[PDB]
């Protein structure tokens, strides 16, 4: 979802950079990548 | 649209590395021990600054990270290349400025 994850969370960084290593970093790097 | 560079593609530019992994940053930053030791004429102006911005940039959000090992030697090998470049930058600004 990288309209609503790209776009919408960390394009303005609202909110912070850490939380997506943090409410997303549950073992999900192949989607981090 | 000069503000939808600055501000989306700025904090959009700025948080590329919101989560970016551990061992890359030392790959990357290393080879900025290539390029940073090349001097400042060779690579040029926002080539030479924009790369302490990837180290200034590639120190960002360690400080949001955890302590491993690799966390403080690479805190060592940033923050010195940092002030190697700092230090050549003025020595750079000196160097002209009593070019008269």
């Amino acid at each position: 979802n990288s309209t609503s994850l790209r776009k919408m969370l960390a394009n303005p960084h609202f909110n912070a950079k850490d939380f997506v290593h943090d409410k997303l970093g549950n073992a999900s790097a192949i989607t981090i990548d | 649209r000069n503000n939808v560079l600055t501000t989306l593609q700025r904090n959009i530019e700025s948080t590329l590395n919101s989560v970016a992994s551990v061992k890359d940053l030392a790959n990357e930053a290393s080879k900025y021990e290539i390029i940073l030791q090349k001097g400042i004429n060779q690579v040029g102006l926002k080539q030479y600054t924009q790369v302490v911005h990837k180290l200034d940039d590639m120190l960002e959000d360690i400080q949001s990270r955890e302590e491993n090992s690799e966390f403080h030697g690479i805190l060592t090998h940033l923050e010195q290349l940092i002030k190697r470049s700092e230090a050549q930058l003025r020595v750079y600004f000196i160097s002209i400025l009593n070019s008269i």
